[PDB]
Formats: C-alpha cells, sequence, structure tokens
C-alpha cells in the first residue's frame, strides 16, 4: 500500500491569461491576474519540486509534482488541499471526486472559489514507481465535460 | 511518422521529463522529441541550453539505470 509520488494534473476553460508566477513552499501556489491555485499538504512526505502552467488557446493545463526518492510515511496520512480561486468570486464551495475504491492512504479537498470556469478537471495521483506494472491512486474530479490535454506540454511559468 | 515538429515546446521542468529521441529527418523537422511523466510527446529544439541539459540529465538517468 505504499507511494512515492504526488502529482497534481489541473485542466480549465477557459482561460485568458498566459504570464504566470508559481511558487513551492509551505504555501505552493501557480498565480496568473485572473486565476489563482493553491496548495497545501500535510504528512506528505514525498516533496514537491515544481509546477507548471501552459496555455493553448483558452485551453491550459498545470500542476505540482513530487519526485519519487521518498516514500509515504505510513505511519501518517497524506493530506492535500487544492483551492482554485478566481480573482473575480465569492462563493467558495468545495468538490466531488468521482467515486472509487483506492488502494493507498490519502486525504484530498479540492475547494472552488468563483464560477469562471465552464471547464474544469482536477486529478490527483498518488504513485508507487517501485511497481512493475502501474500503480497509481487517482482521485479525480469534473465540473462538467473532460478536457483533453495532451498535445499542451507542461511548461514551467514564465 | 508518430509525431512531426511543427511548434517547439518551451521549457519542461526536467523533473517531468522521462526520455528523449531524436527525430527522424524523414519526420519533421530535425530536432529533439521530448517524453513526458504524462505519457506525452512534444519537440523541442537542440540549441537551447535548457533542452541541452534536459538531455544530459536523462542521460545520466540511463546510466546509473546500469
Amino acid at each position: 500500500g505504499s507511494f512515492n509520488s504526488i502529482d497534481v494534473e489541473i485542466n480549465m476553460y477557459p482561460v485568458n491569461k498566459t504570464s504566470c508566477n508559481s511558487s513551492i513552499g509551505s504555501s505552493s501556489t501557480i498565480s496568473t491576474s485572473e486565476l489563482t491555485i493553491t496548495l497545501t499538504h500535510e504528512d506528505c512526505t514525498p516533496v514537491f519540486i515544481g509546477d507548471y502552467y501552459s496555455v493553448v488557446d483558452k485551453l491550459a493545463t498545470s500542476g505540482f509534482f513530487t519526485n519519487d526518492k521518498v516514500h509515504q510515511d505510513l505511519t501518517t496520512q497524506c493530506k492535500i488541499n487544492l483551492e482554485i480561486k478566481c480573482n473575480s468570486g465569492r462563493e467558495s464551495r468545495q468538490l466531488t471526486p468521482t467515486t472509487k475504491v483506492y488502494l493507498m492512504p490519502h486525504s484530498e479537498t479540492v475547494t472552488v472559489v468563483g464560477d469562471c470556469l465552464s471547464n474544469l478537471d482536477v486529478y490527483i495521483v498518488y504513485a508507487n514507481t517501485d511497481a512493475i506494472y502501474s500503480d497509481m491512486d487517482v482521485v479525480a474530479y469534473h465540473t462538467s465535460y473532460i478536457l483533453n490535454v495532451d498535445h499542451i506540454p507542461p511548461n514551467d511559468c514564465e | 511518422c508518430n509525431i512531426t515538429c511543427s511548434k517547439m515546446t518551451s521549457k519542461i521542468p526536467v523533473a517531468l521529463l522521462i526520455h528523449y529521441q531524436q527525430n527522424q529527418a524523414s519526420c519533421g523537422k530535425r530536432a529533439i522529441i521530448l517524453e513526458t511523466r504524462q505519457h506525452r510527446l512534444f519537440c523541442a529544439d537542440p540549441k537551447e541550453q535548457w533542452v541541452k541539459d534536459a538531455m544530459q540529465h536523462l542521460d545520466r538517468q540511463a546510466a546509473a539505470l546500469t
């Protein structure tokens, strides 16, 4: 039941700003002038080492990633909080994922502030890269139709 | 040709990259193919330092795997 790697993938539509500012720290953020994404985690052993954000048209992908050099301590429970805030917002509801069973321990919360996205997918990927076959828990949220972002490269912020 | 190099990709975090390959002369632009953790391919331009370092990095990983 262990894992050693976490990925967060956020796809959004439609978005207008492309210049972006990012930070990995106790509070991890990806910011444009129209959007703010914030990641806090707690008791998570794998370490986040960067984030990304790339847009094609008004279609964007973005997210946060750890390396895979360390496994999750199984005596504590990794907790992932993700907030997606419109700079033009007020109402702050959280989100419900596709139901499903998981082989690894973790908790996650996705909060959304604002109404500026027609489309929003959010994937949290807990992965055990010490597996022979693909060994990933995938917690998925959708607010409408599932966007395709293959073909959009995960560029760093700029 | 599974891929033909139109636009080149701008900087991708070296941590997200898992493989690179020389692209066929026949395929498209004679450039480098990059593979990401998400199982995706993008065409990069070998002259940029970033791509160069990326390559020396994956090269470093492939050795070690041996």
